[PDB]
């Protein structure tokens, strides 16, 4: 006794492997039922007109038509197999306006069709809500996180700014800006690399480079070790890397809210 | 002002003024706009002006596509309606007693589709993927025609995949792709398809649509 | 009037281009005091000896033996420039028990010598102070940066199990550490991607694997896209790479509070 | 047990009771070890064992350097003084009358060349680093002996930096470097010295110290 699952709008049917109606429980014709037993069939859970007639009949094996219905029907214990786009399936659909009359879903095709049409327009409404609430919790996660790396970079950029002054502590009020100062040192390291032209490559002119280049001349700083600059870098590479984040992250918030 | 009756079922043309063609639907809801186009007025019916810049279909019969498989009464399951252009005029060809189910994956264009659809009694819009068939599968029925339009890399076998479910036996397809030779140019999708199909006809779109072809094809 | 300045331990003396005395300040025989100069002296800073030889004797051109006090003498009015390793200054060196005497520094060589000597005792034990002080600085600086970065790690992977578990919530309370976490979302992205055979690859047993199978098959999470998945990455490659600077930093702290 | 002079000035051998011979010199301060070898009396006088293994000036002796330029009396500049193992022995060989200048770069080695330099009053320690001569001009003296052992991939010109400033022409310098001919095998570094030195002698310290080699150079 091998039963072909059909689970439509207009119900749970049963089919022989010739596409002979065995048995049928028709769905109540209720819009929101029939919305909200659709959601689930597309994870996998059965219609509850299913479970019923899965009991009545209970056949030697049970194919269906959506493979995550698969494993969960093998909780109930039926032996479940699955068949992607069947002869019989077929066979029902295009027998279609007629067979919700046969089960009596519909009392005529004129009905039936004013009733698909009120249940298209419900169940795609209730898509829509829930894709906009899963595409908006995105969103606020995108923006915490940019608060959340906003906040790190100030943490960061005051421990490079403490911890690269041992070296050259005139530079911290002579670069406001985070980004500036993690590049000066991410690029040059020693202040006595710090150059005219190298000082050009971040857009600076006369007046600030000349300052610069005034206060690494003059330096209070002590001397460093190769390993020293380098753990530093770490750092600055960091906060680079962190505004690197935080722009391509407001692209994806922008293309997203968009 | 003149309209007439062109080769294929409630599909006509409209003569102007200053003496332009354009192509034109008999408006299933009177007096209702649906994208900006024209609404004309000949001898007491209304008829939807058919833009072939906005509407591949339209582009199709324009480039002269022989014969059109949508008709009075057709069922049609429509992959990428987008904001409903192209379905409201199918859903006046199709008429009452015709069929259109119109799937879209995009939420932002989607919600455009409602309001075609609301006032438009065979037009059936789904937010579904339609690489997924089973998610749509509890709703729809079989099809005389498969219309497909998405700018997927792998539009083709997403066809076929539908095909094997929705298409009847005997039912048609016309498929939206990316000089001298005649279809030695689209041999890669030309062959795919005949692995179960038979190509009909293939429709360069140009200069409606320069990117873009049409398949007419024929599942055996 | 070209001079050649000598800065010694003995004092300032003032050299002719033939290596004849012209003028000389002596140094006071000062622990303290020629310690502390010859530390600035490093810096560039002339002597106070110099200062005052420069004065009563004013010479047309001065020549200096470090490039650093060139731009400091250059600010009182004297021109000046560096000859690195000059006939004059090595004349200096070649004569130099006997010229401690000669500008009465010393009395005699075995006092000039017992002082040198007390003098490199205390030079250095200072340069050893100030050695240690600053790489301890560093070292400080290198532990509250690991501090920093700990702080950082538990934030942006508290914003990574939140924003993931939109899509796989289940996950959350199977993997406590911060890391393997990350490594997940970082590896393999959609919980459908999950297999045996992956999640070996970071040493889960049979158990652990099973009932992270067992929570994506089963799971209650939202479907999302490679966009969606792509924005989360980027916090979870960032998680990583904080790790990578928290061991790299932790051998660098090692090497030198070693 | 038995002490006897080498061909070297202040440098003694030990016979051993066992049947073999380590080199050795006189102690300048009785009764106090240095890095843990070995002290030995004989004839009223008390003698430093040198650890050819520890010590890689030892080596080049017994591997037969032929003319020694570390006498009584001798001024030396010694870069890379290290913990004080070796220069402790030419402070034995110099004697009082002269003077060894020790330039240390690293901190915690430095810290335990005070505590030989403390008991040794010919001994002159100083925390610098050895490419910067101008940061212990102020403190040296002009040298008969340049001696220059460190670990760096450019030895050779940091060491003629320095001689420029510090050593006597005429005065030798011994540099410590990383089978069939003679010094073919050393031409990079026997060349860069002749630029302004001459060669004396290419010594490889093999079995004693299988990594560097050392060259005995005329400045002239
Ligand atoms: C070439 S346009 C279609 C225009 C359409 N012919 C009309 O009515 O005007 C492609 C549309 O298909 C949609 N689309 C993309 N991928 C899809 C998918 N997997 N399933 C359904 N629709 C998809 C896009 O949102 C886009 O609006
Ligand atoms: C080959 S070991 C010298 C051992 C030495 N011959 C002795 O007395 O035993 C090299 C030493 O030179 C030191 N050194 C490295 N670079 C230096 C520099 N630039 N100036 C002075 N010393 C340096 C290192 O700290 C190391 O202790």
């Amino acid at each position: 006794v091998k039963i072909y699952l059909i689970e439509h709008v207009i119900g749970a049917v049963a089919y022989d492997e010739n596409g002979n109606i065995v048995d049928y429980i028709t769905n109540p014709r209720d819009l929101g039922k029939i919305t909200e037993e659709l959601l689930n069939n597309e994870k996998g859970i059965p219609f509850s007109a299913t479970v019923e007639l899965l009991k009545k009949v209970n056949p030697q094996e049970v194919v269906v038509e959506n493979e995550a219905e698969v494993p969960k029907l093998q909780a109930l214990g039926y032996r479940v197999s699955y068949e992607p786009y069947s002869k019989v399936s077929r066979i029902f659909r295009e027998s279609l306006p007629k067979v919700a009359i046969d089960i009596k879903f519909a009392s005529n095709e004129e009905d039936y069709y004013n009733f698909l049409h009120e249940l298209s327009l419900e169940y795609t409404r209730r898509k829509l809500r829930s894709a906009a609430q899963k595409r908006d919790l995105l969103a606020i996660q995108a923006v915490r996180a940019m608060d959340d790396i906003d906040k790190t970079i100030n943490l960061f950029s005051e421990r490079l700014r403490e911890w690269y002054s041992i070296h050259f502590p005139e530079l911290d009020k002579l670069i406001e800006d985070h980004e500036e100062y993690a590049t000066i040192v991410s690029r040059f390291g020693d202040r006595g690399f710090l150059t005219i032209d190298s000082l050009k490559e971040l857009g600076f002119n006369e007046q600030r480079i000349n300052r610069i280049l005034d206060a690494a001349k003059k330096s209070i700083g002590a001397d460093i070790s190769e390993d020293d600059l380098s753990a530093m870098r770490m750092i600055a590479n960091t906060i680079l890397d962190l505004y690197n984040i935080r722009r391509n992250l407001n692209n994806y918030l922008e293309g997203v809210m968009k | 002002i003149t309209v007439k009756q062109t080769n294929m079922e409630n599909i006509y043309e409209c003569e102007f003024n200053d003496g332009s063609f354009r192509l034109c639907t008999r408006n299933l809801v009177p007096n209702f706009n649906v994208y900006g186009e024209r609404l004309i007025k000949y001898e007491g019916v209304e008829y939807r002006e058919w833009n072939a810049f906005r509407s591949k279909l339209a582009g199709a019969i324009l480039k002269g596509l022989k014969t059109n498989p949508i008709r009075k009464g057709t069922k049609v399951l429509y992959l990428g309606a987008a904001s409903g252009t192209t379905i409201s005029h199918v859903s006046d060809i199709i008429e009452l007693n015709g069929k259109a189910y119109g799937v879209e994956f995009s939420p932002r264009v989607v919600r455009e589709l409602l309001l075609v659809a609301q006032r438009r009694p065979n037009i059936f819009p789904l937010l579904a993927d339609a690489r997924f068939p089973q998610s749509y599968k509890s709703v729809v029925e079989n099809v005389d025609v498969l219309y497909v339009d998405i700018a997927q890399p792998d539009q083709t076998d997403i066809a076929i995949y539908n095909a094997k479910f929705f298409l009847k036996v005997n039912g048609d397809m016309l498929l939206v792709i990316k000089k001298d030779p005649k279809e030695i140019y689209k041999t890669e999708v030309e062959k795919l398809e005949n692995s179960n199909f038979e190509t009909i006809q293939i429709i360069n779109l140009d200069p409606y649509d320069k990117d873009h072809a049409i398949v007419l094809s024929k599942y055996k």
